RNA sequence: AUGGAGAGUUUGAUCCUGGCUCAGGAUGAACGCUGGCGGCGUGCCUAAUACAUGCAAGUCGAGCGAACGGACGAGAAGCUUGCUUCUCUGAUGUUAGCGGCGGACGGGUGAGUAACACGUGGAUAACCUACCUAUAAGACUGGGAUAACUUCGGGAAACCGGAGCUAAUACCGGAUAAUAUUUUGAACCGCAUGGUUCAAAAGUGAAAGACGGUCUUGCUGUCACUUAUAGAUGGAUCCGCGCUGCAUUAGCUAGUUGGUAAGGUAACGGCUUACCAAGGCAACGAUGCAUAGCCGACCUGAGAGGGUGAUCGGCCACACUGGAACUGAGACACGGUCCAGACUCCUACGGGAGGCAGCAGUAGGGAAUCUUCCGCAAUGGGCGAAAGCCUGACGGAGCAACGCC
RNA sequence: CGGUACCUAAUCAGAAAGCCACGGCUAACUACGUGCCAGCAGCCGCGGUAAUACGUAGGUGGCAAGCGUUAUCCGGAAUUAUUGGGCGUAAAGCGCGCGUAGGCGGUUUUUUAAGUCUGAUGUGAAAGCCCACGGCUCAACCGUGGAGGGUCAUUGGAAACU
RNA sequence: UAGGAGCUAGCCGUCGAAGGUGGGACAAAUGAUUGGGGUGAAGUCGUAACAAGGUAGCCGUAUCGGAAGGUGCGGCUGGAU
RNA sequence: UAAGGAACUCGGCAAAAUGACCCCGUAACUUCGGGAGAAGGGGUGCUCUUUAGGGUUAACGCCCAGAAGAGCCGCAGUGAA
């Protein structure tokens, strides 16, 4: 017996999870290569890091990621750089 | 949000209300934070409001909201009138 | 081709897990059976509980032989095991939870209740 | 605030920076009222394998540093 | 200190040991006989067994597109000179959608769990916290999209699967500020460590609606907005003790116990994965099996102590059974999703659906436990400027000598 | 809720009692029937021709909108005894040694404060139990103020006894 | 043209509930028949104990007997001089 | 040799199936030796790295690899017997 509010919440949670995993995989990709670019002393060791630290609190002022995993990721980049 | 409420005690066809600052998600007759005073509509003539006004202002200054009947209780004594002078100063 | 003393998986929750055929009913001298043919059979491995128990003699219809049937358009269908549904002597089953695919060729044998209680029919 | 300040007696210094003290006190019995000694092996965190077996060690509790040790060392009153 | 009694029974007759049986209280009691009422309470203890039907979570037009209804300026007039044909200012009303918030509370149940579940007392220099309150600083400039709607196909259906349009406090891009983070200094502690100025580099927001007055304006009040601090709240983890019966259960562990790294968690950590080391617990009862939610409390007792967990509160656990993640401040979610399973239902047989341990009710079990009622008027809760709507929470009515007076 | 609570009038002794016991514990008994039969029974035990114990009838008594039976729990039960029991013969001393763990341990002085005692807090929510008032027409019940948290933890002290 | 950055769908293998087997452990129900016990009424047969109970009884053990019991060895007085 | 799988038959007669090696596990019952290769499972090709034993020895080499990763190929790796 579906109440007529929960049939609308299952709709708007599919619409809102597609926007999340697009953004949340982009934050995990942009730190997968910037942590590689901290190694090897490459060219964009101060440009991809500025992109990675950017996206990991675009997703922290929104509630994708928590504001203590944001500070934990951006400390694992900027200490090693 | 914490809000000053009325938790009813007493028997059938004889309501007795104690006034209570409590969280909005607790049940009515359930767990409380602090019990300010009482309220009794079915007495002889008065409502018999007892409020320790030194303590009711400790909650109104950090987020307690009266809900439409204790806001009449506090105004019947005069706590809500005296509440402005903390905000005015 | 299903003859006497063939073990068949039982394809519902009638209480049986394995069953062996006594006779292929039909006519006299009838040797084999395919999809849509009713066989009389004793259960050998039975589920604890249910309806039928080990040593009951039940009637049951063939669904999904391993040597399947030919259709009028020259099409064929074959399955990886021989299965079986125990019925209740009005061409209606014992269970309500028929398992596995059922061949189409028993729609025309008035086993419509077995079709409706089944997965995708092919 | 402040944390608990127990004193004990080491039992087995195994390898890798861990000793286990033995705080012994006297619970009384419920019905008959007789005092009875009982033991409690409290795992604790040695810094650099300092304390040896036989020592009496003052300890203090801390945050969980492993699965079973919750306490730290502060001071050694006597040793062997 | 208002606090303690007994009797019968072994014998032909005694004394003693010793069990047995009564006199006293209570109950979620049942049954038999009998039966004017009234007031407060209480009423599936069994099968955490399966459930027909209504019905318990919705709300906001002052977030905004659409729609629909219709007054009101409403022509020429079919002349039936008032019927509106349509046209319209469209006042204003209603909703199917998008969106915000609430669905994690309230309500039920005690299956599982002998356990940091609970009780009590602590700890967090290892923690998170939407709304609410307070303090400041802000709210700039652009963009594309998609339901609704129109059209198509499948299906008797209900809903899928396509095609083209549209709006926002939806979504997204760019500016502008932090006490976050990473580098360098000066205090104090309880080991890692903190707090409070400093000073350098990178990083990050946004919303408009309905008013007011007056300038064809530009400031503006109400409450949404997001940024940083606090407070209040709710939550989490850790610890000392207190936790049933068996030894006719005596060896349990192998990520098990440490280490060093790395990930990841709100957070510490064998929490997980690599290597290194062989530890760890246990007659003070490891383990195993069996039983049981725990406590306030209630019943009993002169106390010591014994017994119970109905009702009423606190906490935990569960939501047909077993796993999992999403959304969100908060769930790994009772009238949410996904998967697996066992049952059950509709069917035009093409594929669709449901989970009363919510409130009454039914069948079944049973010695046994009720109306498919009324109301949001009170108190409380949600959403709203608000009126207000929704609230089987709750307030009442009904039945039963079930108890008390 | 509800034209309910309640208050005014009108009428009538109208319609509104059963239930279990009667030997002795245990306050309440005589008579007919029946004659180890039918049956009672919590215990001991009643019935075979004069039954106060069966069955009925008249009495009486317990107390009453209830009464009685059954089930379960605590008490009586000092029949798990710390308070508060025992082991020659009633049930109960291992058939006796050597000894591990544990329990317990002579006298004095100094000393510490774990046990112990004492006083400063804090806390053991609300409801109820006890006590005192208030509101129910009384009482049940309801409300408010108090013993009070006495279990524990934090803090000073005391130093005999372990 | 569009492409790169991405992203989604799919695909690949580690962990994974249920299921599949397999041998044991544990627990419960049932089972033709069976052997002790309890209780009853006694069908029936004895006389073992209690009186030095007909041979003092009893305890351990062996043996014999359908059983009660009998005997050997040792012990006891809770027995007779 | 489809499909079935002892329905054959006096009877699984015959045939089939099992088999090597390595690893893991192996019950009732016992005269304690056994049962026991009980049963029941798993693995096996080739190529390249890692070191790695036995020592062959001036040693890695000679010789079995002591083992672990990585890769390749087939329907199948004691690929025949």
């Amino acid at each position: 017996a579906n109440i007529k509010s929960a049939i609308k919440r299952v709709k708007t949670t599919e619409k809102a999870e597609a926007r999340n995993i697009s953004q949340k995989s982009a934050m995990r990709t942009a730190v997968k290569n910037a942590k590689t670019a901290v190694s090897n002393n490459a060219d964009n060791k101060n440009e991809l890091v500025s992109l990675a630290v950017k996206l990991v609190d675009k997703a922290a002022q929104s509630n994708l990621i928590h504001s203590n995993k944001a500070d934990r990721i951006k400390s694992q980049l900027m200490t090693a750089n | 949000a914490v809000k000053i409420r009325l938790t009813r005690l007493g028997s059938k066809r004889n309501p007795f209300y104690r006034i209570v600052v409590a969280d909005a998600r607790s049940p009515r007759d359930g767990r409380i934070i602090e019990q300010i005073g009482t309220y009794n509509p079915t007495s002889a003539n008065a409502p018999e409001i007892k409020v320790d006004e030194a303590l009711a202002l400790k909650w109104l200054n950090d987020g307690a909201k009266p809900t439409d009947t204790v806001h009449n209780i506090l105004s019947k004594e005069g706590i809500m009138k005296k509440f402005d002078e903390q905000k005015k100063a | 081709m299903i003859q006497q003393e063939t073990r068949l998986k039982v394809a519902d929750n009638s209480g049986a897990r394995e069953v062996l055929t006594i006779k292929v009913l039909g006519g006299s001298g009838r040797k084999t059976a395919n999809i849509g043919d009713v066989i009389v059979c004793t259960v050998k491995n039975a589920t604890p509980g249910g309806v039928v128990k080990k040593g009951d003699v039940v009637k049951a219809v063939i669904v999904r032989t391993k040597s399947g049937v030919r259709r009028n358009d020259g099409s064929y269908i074959k399955f990886d095991e021989n299965a079986c549904v125990i019925i209740r002597d009005d061409k209606g089953p014992r269970g309500t939870r028929i398992f596995g695919p059922v061949a189409r060729e028993l729609r025309e044998g008035n086993f419509m209740k077995i079709v409706s209680l089944a997965p995708e029919v092919l | 605030n402040d944390r608990k300040v127990y004193v004990g007696k080491v039992v087995s210094d195994k390898m890798d920076k861990t000793i286990t003290v033995l705080v012994e006190t006297y619970k009384t019995h419920k019905l008959y009222g007789k005092r009875v000694k009982y033991s409690k092996k409290y795992k604790t965190h040695d810094e650099n394998n300092s304390a040896k077996l036989g020592d009496i060690v003052k300890i203090q509790e801390t945050r969980p540093l492993s699965a079973t040790k919750r306490f730290r060392l502060v001071e050694i009153v006597e040793e062997s």
